[PDB]
């Protein structure tokens, strides 16, 4: 995360997909106003996203499922 | 005196790109984490000079700042010096010690 | 004023081997760099 | 080290190697003098024979 | 010498060169090749548009950075439009399709 | 732009040996490549290395133990992918150590790897050294009155092969040469 | 066999057992040959000693032989200076050199008699025709230098970037070409994401909305 991203690369399996997923999560945390799943210790959103990815708590499928659930809750509340 | 604290806060985890001309291979541009120093010269790690083909007798380097989150994550995950340990041409290590070490 | 111009102009067709064959130095560096790098 | 253990141990090992090498190179006091370029005593004989 | 923003050329709308003009550093073809070999597409795109001659992109990027939103909206470089006008001035019809 | 084209073609890799000196061992020529055929043990018909195996250091050590001499591997020249190549015909990413990922600009990498070191380039008898069997390749010979068999072929190759089966010295015996020792003997 | 002698050049005639006997070559009489009438030869014999051109190697032996020759020669040049370069890179350069192919007979394909075209198109057409029980065209590979091989690109923006701009622009205007912006340099010029690395996936999505 800070010095080496090898664990995140192993978790995802491709450096380019890792960059894309981490950028999506970091933008969710930064502008989207979400909350981190790991204890943020004076870290930027990019490093927090990388640490979440290397911990198994964030990947593309998880982001898709969370997005669909949030959309369903939003449309149920808009009723 | 508070803008210096702000500046030390904004560069905490924000890579910069160092480049030396001519760029013959892709190891001529690399990414580093900045440490603020007093003076006017850029300090370079002794183990990366061979990748830059650089020596300390008058050479100059250029520094670039990535702006968006994607660029910062590319700098950290692709162009960081701690990822570019092996040589893309032959696979041998390229951060090997030399001279005084 | 107008003056005659008939000097040959170098192009890309000059093969790589011919570049090393020639003893002379190129008018403009093909490489995107100055005369110090 | 890289082939057996991985990436991060290699980075730590390289940093430690650099620090130790610099420290002990400074401690050695290795210098250069004019008497270090010792010339063989047979040079003039060989040149005379040639 | 360092720069954040400054004055641009009138025709090409790109940063000037030299310390005396408070100019920027040139990012040539070989640096582009290095970025291509790394695979850093977003770094190269941001280097090509919002840092040199995407006139609206520069302003939007500056505003977003001040607002704390690190995201860009790239557009068309101005030098390509200049090239299109110059090729049209030769009597050749070149146009962007669809 | 692809994972695997499924082709079965490939080039044959042997150590680069000129004269009696070995310049490139087999380990340095197949490391990180993908085999196109099953590598059989020289003694028997038993499979040593299966199909489509990325030869890392462990497999190179295994090949060294069993004394294999020629291996067939996949190359990008004989790749069935159109408008690009596949990951298996390329092999290992030399800068990372694993297999190459899809979407990599390998042409620029190759051009830089060939061009960067270009700043450094400048602008009558057979004597064996190791005991072992002697193998003659493409030899046409006739017996001379002197009792020494002479050669009537240009394409004769002399190979020094030990009991294990590795060729260590390969010389070229010209036309009309006089051989002090006959084929099938031990020197 | 030795045919007509001293008739301008030493004519050497190779007679196949059941092939085209009248095939012959006008070998210069100054050249020192190493062949006789009583020697049966196979394609690849060194009739006269000397360095060999890679075109003959490609035509007679095949692609693998010329690839091996080029790789070995380049590595021989590089090893004298103690430089280590993997053989992958030379192989991709060679693959870029072997891009064209010449038709020897049109067959069922709509190709001409002897036009030089792209190899990928020919192989695609042949693999399509063979699946329908028809007959595909046969061809012969061509070998081009890098300077000649890089001048046969299908994009006038990219070509005008690094070739003579006037010639490329005139030819494109007369032909009326259309550029699809498919390569790296084309997307660099218009400030788009290159179809490689972190941008590669993006382009695929675009290609899903295009077709
Ligand atoms: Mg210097
Ligand atoms: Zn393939």
């Amino acid at each position: 995360a800070r010095v080496t991203v090898q664990d995140a690369v192993e978790k995802i399996g491709n450096r380019f997909d890792l960059v894309l997923v981490a950028a999506r999560r970091a933008r969710q945390m930064q502008v989207g106003g979400k909350d981190p799943l790991v204890p943020e210790e004076n870290d930027k959103t990019t490093v927090i996203a990388l640490r979440e990815i290397e911990e198994g708590l964030i990947n593309n499928q998880i982001l898709d499922v969370r997005e669909r659930q949030e959309q369903q809750e939003q449309e149920a509340a808009e009723l | 005196a508070v803008v210096w604290d702000i500046l030390d806060e904004v560069i905490r985890e924000h890579p910069v790109l160092l480049n030396r001309a001519p760029t013959l291979h892709r190891l001529g541009i690399q990414a580093f984490e900045p440490v603020l120093i007093e003076g006017k010269a850029i300090q370079l790690h002794p183990l990366v000079c061979a990748a830059y083909n650089a020596d300390f007798d008058g050479d100059q380097m250029a520094v670039h700042v990535p702006l968006t989150l994607e660029a910062q994550l590319e700098a950290r995950a692709l162009m960081m010096s701690t990822n570019n340990i092996l040589s893309p041409a032959n696979g041998e290590p390229i951060i090997v010690p030399s001279q005084d070490v | 004023e107008e003056i005659d111009t008939r000097e040959t102009q170098d192009s890309e067709t000059l093969d790589t081997a011919d570049a090393l064959e020639q003893k002379e130095m190129p008018e403009e560096l093909p490489l995107d760099a100055s005369w110090d790098t | 080290c890289y082939r057996i253990l991985g990436l991060k141990p290699t980075v730590i090992f390289a940093d430690q190697i650099m620090y130790t090498g610099f420290a002990y190179a400074a401690r050695s006091g290795a210098s250069v003098g004019i008497d270090d370029m010792v010339i063989p005593e047979k040079k003039h004989e060989i040149i005379s024979e040639a | 010498h360092a720069r954040s923003t400054g004055s641009y050329s009138l025709v090409t709308q790109q940063p000037l060169g030299g310390k005396a003009q408070f100019g920027g550093q040139r990012f040539g073809e070989m640096e582009v090749w290095a970025l291509e070999a790394y695979g850093a597409a977003y770094t190269l795109q941001e280097m090509l548009t919002v840092k040199s001659d995407d006139v609206n992109g520069r302003t939007k990027m500056y505003k977003n950075i001040v607002d704390g939103n690190h995201q860009m909206e790239p557009g068309m470089p101005e030098s390509f439009n200049v090239l299109l006008k110059e090729i049209r001035s030769l009597g050749i019809n070149i146009e962007l399709e669809d | 732009t692809e994972d695997d084209c499924g082709t079965h073609e490939g080039i044959m890799m042997t150590p680069v040996i000129e004269g009696g000196d070995v310049k490139e061992p087999l380990r340095d020529r197949v490391l990180g490549r993908v085999t196109a055929e099953d590598v059989l043990k020289p003694g028997t018909a038993d499979i040593l290395v299966p199909r489509n195996t990325l030869l890392h250091e462990q497999w190179c050590d295994l090949l060294e133990e069993n004394s294999v001499d020629a291996v067939k591997v996949r190359s990008v020249v004989s790749c069935d992918t159109d408008f690009g190549v596949c990951a298996h015909c390329y092999g290992r990413d030399l800068a990372r150590g694993h297999i190459i990922n899809k979407g990599e600009a390998i042409g620029v990498i190759a051009a830089q790897s060939i061009g960067e070191p270009g700043t450094q380039l400048t602008m009558s008898s057979i004597q064996v050294k190791n005991k072992g069997s002697i193998k003659l390749s493409n030899v046409k010979s006739v017996v001379n009155s002197s009792g020494k068999l002479v050669i009537t072929s240009r394409n004769t190759e002399l190979k020094l092969i030990d009991e294990f089966g590795r060729t260590k010295e390969s010389y070229k015996v010209p036309y009309g040469a006089v051989l002090a020792k006959g084929d099938g003997e031990q020197v | 066999s030795f045919g007509k002698e001293t008739k301008g050049k030493r004519r050497l005639v190779i007679t196949p057992v059941d092939g085209s006997d009248p095939y012959e070559e006008m070998i210069p009489k100054w050249r020192q040959l190493n062949v006789f009438e009583g020697e049966r030869v196979e394609r690849g014999d060194v009739i006269s000693d000397g360095p060999e051109a890679p075109h003959d190697i490609l035509r007679l032996r095949g692609v693998h032989a010329v690839t091996r020759y080029i790789v070995n020669e380049v590595q021989d040049v590089y090893r004298l200076q103690g430089v280590k370069i993997n053989d992958k890179h030379i192989e991709v350069i060679v693959r870029q050199m072997l891009r064209k192919a010449t038709i020897v007979n049109a067959g069922s394909s709509d190709f001409l008699e002897g036009e030089q075209v792209e190899y990928s198109r020919v192989k695609i057409a042949n693999r399509e025709l063979e699946a329908n029980g028809k007959v595909g065209a046969t061809y012969s590979r061509d070998l081009l230098g890098i300077t000649k091989a890089s001048l046969a690109t299908e994009s006038f923006i990219s070509a005008a970037s690094f070739q003579e701009t006037t010639r490329v622009l005139t030819e494109a205007a007369v032909a009326g070409k259309r550029d699809e912006l498919r390569g790296l340099k084309e997307n660099v010029i218009v400030g788009r994401l290159i179809p490689a690395g972190t941008g590669y996936a993006y382009h695929q999505d675009r290609m899903r909305r295009r077709a």
